[PDB]
């Protein structure tokens, strides 16, 4: 939360980042914007891509196509806020590994 | 235990065991996954019989741990249609009888078992085959039977829903089970 | 066209035609006219499949071809004459009703192979009354050209266009004479049945139907 | 029974995003549950939630009190679910308004068919195949295409005139047609009049309002006029058929959000709840839906029927956008509500003040003081901020004896732990509220403990107004009891301090492996050389000059 | 088979190494050093650069997709 | 604005609503009769013609000795490449 | 050499960005109300994640700085084991 | 689809174009009640357009005037997409029972085949009562019942065609190639 | 290319924000 | 999980008896049963596959003579996939051999199925 009297924490914008891209430090990044931020885990399928539950799939009807991510919570935010505006954002997994 | 199918995953192996060999491990690690299950259809996965190909290991950054895609090939549990089978009767239904094999505990065979079968519940679990072409037969099924020969037909598939049988044979009899059979 | 007769004409081809042709039947008609290439690409079916299908396809005269800008070959499926494979049963009893058994068999055969040739129906249709009769098996093959030129001379049966490069242009004549045939070989002519002489004769029939019910039975007559 | 085989990937990941919009029948593939009534809240007892309403538990719990339907969980561990409203009556949108005023110019209104010759459909669909298209190329040709479609008023393969297609009003479409002009009596038109001239006979206050009589486009012909397109020219309309459709373009199937992704509030002044203006709007266009249909078997006047049906329309439509102007005076409504553009737009939005600030923990920020007796990459730090400032790491087999004397010591003194986590079990536990002699024999291999910042610790040190890539500097950690921030005056130059009024903030990294990242790349020693000229920014300070 | 890419270690993947193996060590691993006394694994992580007794096998990517592999005992580690 | 129409339902709507009227029968004829069999026999041998093909995907897995019931006897017809594009070469 | 490479002289403004750049979520913040996101679900183009920001919001390790390069690890490994005879399957046995 | 009731409406619209709906009350003798609900039905399924005649320039739809007008055109324009559906829907009922009991067909039919063979060199009684007493009663009420089915569903795609030609022939008719 | 204001068009950010300390003196949570 | 071939390398049931006679031995040995679930369910079907294997009357072969065997059923007609389904079994019982042939009346003869009945009975111990 915002301010000192809440018990809020501080607030890290652009101004900074580009401080740390310029260096070339990309998990210290990722640590203090992702892990100690806000750090959620949700399943996609690689078929369709959407929000499912459990690893089940309620479009496709099959559970082989799944799997799972780390997205922070914000970014799932306003993926399930965007899907009012008559917009269907579908991901498509590729293999990293590979 | 019929039929060997080969797969590929991704295994990850915990950084502190950095000491075994990695083949010993990545079998043990792939053992440890596939040993009671049915995926989608090629059946109920018995056990690993080796791999075919090893590939190299891959360290991601900021987990640690060493990702390693392997070949392996595992024996399933996939008869064909005309196969039969030898099982022991658990139970009697008023819709066929519940037979289970050793490992796999769910078999049903459907009223489609003889020409003139009699089934009836008043108080425990019975079965009549009558038989009269040209003398009297009388055969009497009890709560327990052994030693029942039939043919798997009807190879059904269920996908299991998000938490109730994934894999489900029904079979004709062929030998009761003292021996008689039937055509 | 709209989605719901592309799903129809799916289905026709599936159930009378192939899985295989069906698919690059149906791929043809959301798109007007593309070279082989870029179709065997988008299709994903192998070259040899594809050409047997297309085939299949120009033999019961369903997609058209011509040539453009430079050599190329673009193909056009015309749905709107594919739709029409429902109607081959009643095509078949209004060629029953006042011909005989003569003209339905040889029409039924030309709409199940499209262009063909009439020296070969004749024969084919000669030999299987001759099968399922009994005791005479003697079928004159002059009398069953004579239903082909009847349908001829009142406009039932046309000629297609004749064989006058990558490819051959095609183009018809208004001359549709029956060549002299011989009964004890005539090749580049194939005769098809017309779809809107049938269309016309359904057009006066539902006339005449309309106003015997309408005031009297005689004025039908008359019209 | 046995169990399925069911097992997560790790190794993937998004490599592209395609956008694309829903139709209705997926809506409803997608969708859970249908809500038919519109009271929020049941009248029971207590507060509890109405089945089948708009405040559904079956979408996703909102609070610590009540568990979820469809997977038993928390709201921690729930994504959410969405549903489905049946609409009576087809409304607009408001984001495909201009979409669909030039498609209407773009096809016929009759015919459902482009207005185009075949050679210049090939040309046009000759530059559609390319192997190279950027979004800034397809834009132009939308334009292209609708003035060569709107030069012609007559189509080539029918023989009917169109006329053009203008908005009106805020959500109406009038197409001009039926034009009475003085050079040429149409047979169209006239027949159009005679048509309506026996239609005089009990009204004479319409023949002279007949020459503004012409075609009307709603909602409902709109529909249809959208689904007798053909699929083979749609391609060539700059229209994706994999993604989008022509035909999904008009509302019809209402999706319901989850009920997460809108939070009640609760205030303890006059025991008032407030939900979310989204279920508020959700929970009118209910009542509004109903009022249509029982008006049907009552039977009102036509006009009774549009006024509602504009109603719905419009209610639905100020929705999303909530900034709609040219809005009907007594339509327009007196309270002030944010939609689903307005969550967007704004300084406290979710593009630029969500994703872009996402303030994070675990930091402090207090005022600098000068303290000449440091190295140049030490900082001091107070024990109050020491206290509070936790770091976790794992017990190695070295690492026994010097976490079991730090959590022996306690959370009261500086060197000590405060949260303890097992190995297997995920859950953390207090050190102040049980004991220490014992939790330091139970312990085990792969021990999670968070202790206090001791010194010799990679920790940032940075101030707000950043300028250069310089500002952001990573030192030695060392705690100091004065309460108070201290550093060498050397490093006052690249932070551009004036140690007056100067407030600096200090963050401590959580992963183990990142606190390496920053003692390579953001070192004092190894950043003492600025980028842009190649001068060394840390020399001395005027005292230590004179 | 023959390397076109500059020999000297960067610090970029100097950072990474260091890093990745101070957070494997701290999984309890099997040190291949004689450590004495002391906490801070990320400090004796750089004892074992020093020493060149890392096994962990940088792979470069080229930008067409070749992919070059390097040892951190043939790298040239200069302070 | 709102007059007095207040309503409020707790069983959704049924599935398959309850039809007012019954759909009307058809008609009978010899024409009719002879149709039905005639696009029946159609279907029949279009379905084992030589232009159907019967060999997609022969998803085999374990052979028998009653060959003759897994593969169908086919022919192949005339492809008159004289009337046919000539760039099209099987 | 920035504005150079590709056409004319580009300038740096919200324009020429979008002629520079093809990503559409970038220029969300650029732009203004609904106008390029209700496009983008009209035209329906596919947006790659490849972007340093785009990496930033979505979640992903960037590519530029320490994410270029690959680790690899190092242990005791064989590339092909010997394999297990099939001792019923033999093709000079079955005659097919 | 309605009934004749508003079949009678229909064509009075039909004969007195662009009617008024405070007009079709005493034209049409029905009660109010129910005339605007079979109106607002009728208006709903896209049967009949709506005109509105406007005072000023803006539209104004609490004071302006409401016409109800029908064209024949776009309704058969629009069953000629509806009856492709529902030839659609009932090819696929005519495929879906072929694959529920494709199996017992196929057994059954092949028990038949190797009877008829032996039947032409010997024919004995109770052989003739093994192939009675072999197929159950379900197993050959099967064929009885999907012979019907399909019997009934061809039956019904030729009467819906038919339909698609009385429909078809007067679209082209006003089609006029320029 | 139109001619737009700098100030209106782009939006104010953190950049635009001048962090700079003045005397000023005198939600749901779970 | 992604798979090359589903029908494929179809094996006997004394091939995995024969593997998994050894593979518990020595796991038992070396492995002292760390894990409580991975390991009692590979146990569980360890020794249910075994007794269902023991209980069977077809353990007491060498591989030798399920060659020579196999070398004898290649001879006549009947079938790639029967040549093993009858060794699953004992084929002592002459009903059941026409249980197993879908159609051994008119394929071969009564006496062409005894000979080969007493070699099978001369092969298979009890
Ligand atoms: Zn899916
Ligand atoms: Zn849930
Ligand atoms: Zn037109």
């Amino acid at each position: 939360t915002e301010g000192r009297s809440r018990d809020g924490g501080l607030r890290l914008g652009e101004m900074e980042r580009d401080c740390l891209i310029g260096y070339g430090a990309s998990m210290l990044l990722l640590e203090r914007l992702m892990i100690s931020s806000d750090a959620f885990e949700v399943d996609v399928c690689g078929q369709c891509g959407l929000l499912g539950y459990s690893g089940w799939c309620h479009y496709c009807k099959s559970s082989c196509h799944v799997s799972s991510l780390r997205i922070p919570y914000a970014c799932k935010l306003l993926f399930q806020e965007l899907q009012s505006m008559n917009i269907i954002p579908r991901l498509k997994l590729s293999k990293y590994n590979e | 235990m019929f039929v060997l199918v080969e797969m590929v995953d991704t295994v990850r192996i915990p950084p502190w065991q950095f000491e075994r060999k990695l083949n010993d491990s990545i079998a043990e690690e792939l053992n440890k996954k596939l040993a009671n299950k049915v995926v989608y259809n090629v059946g109920l996965c018995i056990c690993l019989f080796d791999i075919t190909k090893l590939e190299d290991a891959y360290v991601f950054p900021g987990d640690g741990a060493s990702h390693t895609k392997v070949h392996f090939r595992c024996v399933v549990f996939h008869p064909f249609l005309d196969e039969i089978l030898i099982g022991k009767i658990k139970g009697c239904s008023p819709e066929g009888v519940h037979v289970s094999l050793g490992f796999f505990d769910d078999i049903l065979i459907p009223p489609e078992s003889l020409q003139q079968p009699a089934k009836f519940d008043e108080a425990e679990q019975v079965w009549v085959w009558e038989y009269e072409t040209e003398e009297g037969a009388h055969d009497l099924y009890m709560d327990t039977g052994e030693e029942i020969r039939f043919r798997v037909v009807d190879e059904s598939f269920v996908d299991t829903s998000p938490t109730e049988a994934p894999y489900t044979l029904v079979g004709s009899i062929s030998e009761p089970g003292s021996w008689w059979t039937s055509n | 066209m709209t989605q719901a007769e592309i799903k129809l004409c799916s289905l026709l081809l599936q159930e009378h035609f192939g899985e295989i042709v069906e698919k690059i039947g149906v791929h043809l008609i959301r798109t007007g006219s593309q070279p082989l290439r870029v179709i065997a690409h988008d299709t994903g079916t192998s070259l040899d499949q594809v050409k047997k299908a297309l085939c299949v396809l120009v033999q019961h005269n369903l997609v058209s071809y011509q040539v453009h800008k430079r050599g190329v070959v673009e193909y056009e499926a015309q749905c709107s004459r594919v739709l029409r494979m429902l109607r081959y049963p009643r095509y078949i009893y209004t060629t029953k009703t006042l011909y005989s058994d003569t003209g339905e068999l040889i029409v039924e055969e030309l709409l199940l192979n499209g262009k063909l040739t009439m020296s070969a129906v004749v024969k084919k249709v000669a030999d299987r009354l001759t099968e399922t009769m009994e005791d005479g098996k003697t079928m004159d093959y002059a009398e069953v050209s004579n239903t082909f030129v009847r349908l001829a001379d009142t406009h039932f049966v046309q000629r297609c266009p004749s064989v006058p490069a990558p490819t051959l242009v095609i183009n018809e004549k208004d001359m549709y004479l029956v060549p002299k045939l011989s009964l004890i070989p005539d090749d580049g002519i194939y005769w098809q049945a017309n779809l809107d002489r049938f269309h016309q004769h359904f057009r006066d029939q539902a006339i005449v139907s309309a106003v015997a019910n309408r005031m009297d039975q005689t004025s039908s007559e008359i019209v | 029974v046995k169990e399925q085989f069911r097992e997560t990937d790790v190794a993937k990941k998004i490599s592209h995003i395609c956008f694309g919009m829903k139709s209705p029948e997926e809506m409803r593939q997608q969708a859970h549950i249908q809500v038919v009534s519109k009271n929020l809240y049941s009248q029971d007892n207590q507060h509890a939630p109405l089945l089948y309403g708009v405040l559904d538990h079956r979408m996703g719990t909102s609070e610590k009190d009540r568990p979820c339907e469809t997977c038993g969980k928390n709201l921690a561990d729930c994504l959410g679910h969405y549903g489905y409203i049946d609409l009576e009556l087809p409304c607009f949108h408001v984001g495909y308004f201009r979409a669909v005023i030039g498609i209407l110019q773009m096809i016929c209104k009759t015919c459902c068919h482009i207005m185009l010759s075949q050679e210049e459909k090939k040309q046009f669909l000759d530059y559609l195949k390319r192997p190279g298209l950027t979004y800034l190329q397809k834009r132009g040709l939308k334009k292209k295409i609708s003035d060569k479609c709107r030069k012609k008023n007559i189509c080539h393969h029918c023989g009917a005139f169109n006329g053009t297609v203008k908005k009106c009003g805020l959500l109406k479409i009038i197409h001009e047609k039926y034009k009475t002009n003085k050079k040429v009596v149409d047979p169209i038109v006239s027949n159009f009049l005679q048509s309506f001239e026996t239609a005089i006979e009990h009204n004479k206050e319409v023949e002279p309002l007949l020459g503004r009589a012409q075609e009307n486009l709603n909602p409902l012909v709109v529909l249809n006029l959208f689904k007798r397109i053909p699929a083979e020219d749609v391609p060539l309309l700059l229209m994706n058929p994999e993604a989008g459709k022509p035909s999904d373009l008009i509302l019809t199937r209402l999706l319901v959000p989850p009920l997460c992704i809108r939070p009640s509030v609760v205030s303890d002044l006059k025991s008032g709840t407030n939900e979310d203006d989204l279920t508020m709007k959700l929970t009118e266009i209910i009542f509004l839906n109903d009022v249509i249909k029982k008006h049907r078997i009552s039977g009102a006047k036509t006009q009774m029927i549009m006024e509602d049906w504009d109603f719905l329309q419009l209610q639905c439509a100020l929705y999303i956008n909530s900034e709609l102007s040219g809005i009907p005076l007594n339509m327009a409504p007196k309270k002030w509500t944010r939609g689903f553009v307005q969550r967007l737009k704004g300084k406290q939005g979710r593009f630029r003040g969500n994703l872009s600030g996402k303030r994070v923990d675990f930091s402090g920020r207090t005022v600098i003081s000068p303290d000449p007796n440091l190295r140049i990459d030490e900082v001091a730090v107070p024990v109050h901020v020491a206290k509070i400032l936790t770091f976790p790491e794992k017990v190695n087999k070295a690492n026994i004896n010097f976490l079991r004397k730090l959590v022996q010591n306690g959370p009261e003194v500086h060197p000590g732990a405060n949260f303890i986590q097992q190995r297997h079990t995920q859950m953390k536990r207090f050190l102040k509220y049980g004991n220490r002699e014992k939790m330091a024999q139970e312990l085990k291999y792969g021990d999670i403990v968070e202790r206090h910042l001791i010194d010799g610790d990679v920790v940032l040190f940075n101030r707000q107004p950043s300028l250069h890539k310089l500002s952001i500097m990573a030192h030695l950690a060392r705690v100091k009891p004065h309460r108070t921030f201290r550093f060498n005056e050397c490093v006052c130059t690249p932070y551009n301090a004036d140690f007056d009024g100067d407030e600096m903030n200090l963050h401590l990294p959580q992963t183990e492996e990142a606190k390496a990242e920053a003692l390579v790349l953001m070192g004092t020693k190894a950043n003492l050389v600025t980028p842009r000229n190649g001068e060394p920014l840390i020399a001395a300070i005027q005292d230590f000059l004179t | 088979q023959k390397r076109i890419t500059t020999p000297y270690m960067t610090k970029y993947e100097r950072a990474r190494v260091l890093g990745t193996r101070a957070l494997q060590i701290a999984m309890c691993a099997p040190v291949m050093v004689e450590l004495e006394g002391e906490t801070d694994p990320l400090l004796i992580a750089m004892k074992e650069l020093k020493a060149r007794k890392i096994p962990i096998i940088i792979r470069r990517y080229l930008p067409d997709g070749s992919y070059e592999d390097w040892g951190v005992d043939e790298l040239i580690i200069t302070d | 604005k709102g007059e007095k129409l207040p309503d409020v339902v707790l069983k959704p709507p049924p599935l398959f609503p309850d039809t007012d009227y019954k759909p009307v029968p058809l008609k009978t004829g010899e024409g009719e009769e002879y149709m039905l069999a005639l696009k029946q026999e159609l279907r029949e041998t279009m379905k084992r013609m030589p232009y159907f093909i019967e060999t997609p995907e022969e998803r085999q897995d374990i052979e028998r000795y009653s060959k003759r019931y897994m593969k169908v006897y086919k022919e192949e017809w005339i492809p008159d490449w004289r009337r046919l594009p000539r760039e099209m070469m099987p | 050499d920035l504005m150079t490479y590709k056409g004319e002289v580009l300038g740096i403004t919200r324009f020429g960005l979008a002629k520079m750049k093809e990503s559409v979520l970038m220029l969300a913040s650029f732009e203004k109300t609904a106008d390029h996101l209700f496009d983008a679900a009209y035209f329906g183009q596919k947006d790659s994640v490849c972007g340093v920001s785009e990496c930033i919001i979505m979640g992903i390790p960037m590519n530029i700085g320490t994410g270029l390069f690959k680790l690899l690890h190092k242990a005791d490994r064989d590339p092909n084991p010997p394999k297990r005879p099939l001792i019923f399957d033999t093709n000079e046995f079955h005659i097919p | 689809r309605f009934g004749s009731r508003c079949a009678r409406i229909f064509r009075l619209v039909l004969q007195k174009k662009h009617i008024e709906q405070k007009q079709v009350e005493d034209f049409a003798m029905i009660p109010a009640k129910e005339a605007k609900d079979m109106l607002y039905k009728m208006l709903s399924e896209n049967f009949m357009s709506l005109q509105e005649i406007p005072k000023t320039p803006d539209h104004a739809p609490s004071r302006t005037f409401y016409l109800y007008t029908v064209n024949i055109l776009s309704a058969a324009r629009m069953l000629l997409h509806r009856c492709y559906k529902s030839i659609a829907n009932l090819i696929e009922r005519r495929q879906f029972e072929t694959k529920e009991n494709k199996r017992l067909l196929e057994k059954s039919q092949r028990v038949e085949a190797i009877i008829a063979s032996m039947q032409a060199t010997g024919a004995e009684e109770a052989q003739l009562q093994e192939i009675e007493e072999m197929i159950t009663a379900p197993e050959r009420q099967q064929l009885e019942t999907l012979k019907r089915n399909v019997n009934k569903l061809d039956a019904s795609e030729i009467q819906v065609d038919e339909t698609i030609f009385l429909l078809e022939s007067y679209i082209e008719c006003t089609m006029k190639r320029q | 290319q139109e001619e737009y204001d700098e100030e209106e068009q782009e939006e104010e950010n953190d950049y635009i924000n001048s962090y700079f300390e003045d005397g000023d003196d005198f939600e749901a949570t779970y | 999980m992604e798979v090359k071939d589903a029908n494929s390398a179809l094996l006997s049931n004394y091939e995995v008896f024969q593997l998994l006679t050894d593979l518990k031995e020595q796991r038992k040995e070396s492995g002292k049963n760390k894990h409580s679930s991975g390991q009692q369910n590979l146990n569980t079907i360890t020794y249910e596959t075994l007794k269902y294997i023991s209980k069977t009357p077809c353990r007491h072969q060498s591989p030798e003579i399920v060659r020579e065997f196999l070398t004898a059923l290649k001879s006549h007609k009947l079938t790639k996939a029967e040549k093993l389904q009858l060794l699953n079994h004992r084929p002592v019982t002459a009903v059941e051999i026409q249980l197993m042939v879908e159609e051994s009346e008119e394929r071969l003869t009564e006496e062409q199925i005894e000979a080969l009945l007493h070699t099978v009975t001369s092969i298979l111990p009890a």
